[PDB]
């Protein structure tokens, strides 16, 4: 149960980092939007309270 | 957090995102009545300069 529990922990990530190449384009333009849907959740919960 | 990579999945990259006709249309609709707004100005521009 406790190696279970470990994989199932850690296999949601290494599912994504088992597949790296870094010449990449589609993760790269994934980053991207993933950073600046963050940033501009933050930015309103800062700002707007929502 | 998955909907672009699924997107990304997808078989035919190269056929995604093929604009409609309709699009085609109305892009030269816009383009004809900017050229035709900019040539009205500019007549009311000489007119007024005299």
């Amino acid at each position: 149960n406790k190696l279970q529990s470990q994989l199932l922990s850690i296999e949601k990530e290494v599912e994504e980092y088992k597949n790296f190449r870094p010449d990449d384009p589609a993760r790269k333009t994934k980053a991207l939007l993933q950073m600046v849907q963050q940033f501009a959740v933050d930015f309103e919960k800062r700002i707007e309270g929502s | 957090s998955e909907l672009l990579a699924n997107l990304y999945s997808c078989g035919d990259q190269n056929t995604l995102m093929e604009e409609s006709a309709e699009q085609a249309q109305r892009r030269d609709e816009m383009l004809r009545m900017y050229h035709a707004l900019k040539e009205a100005l500019s007549i009311i521009g000489n007119i007024n300069t005299t």
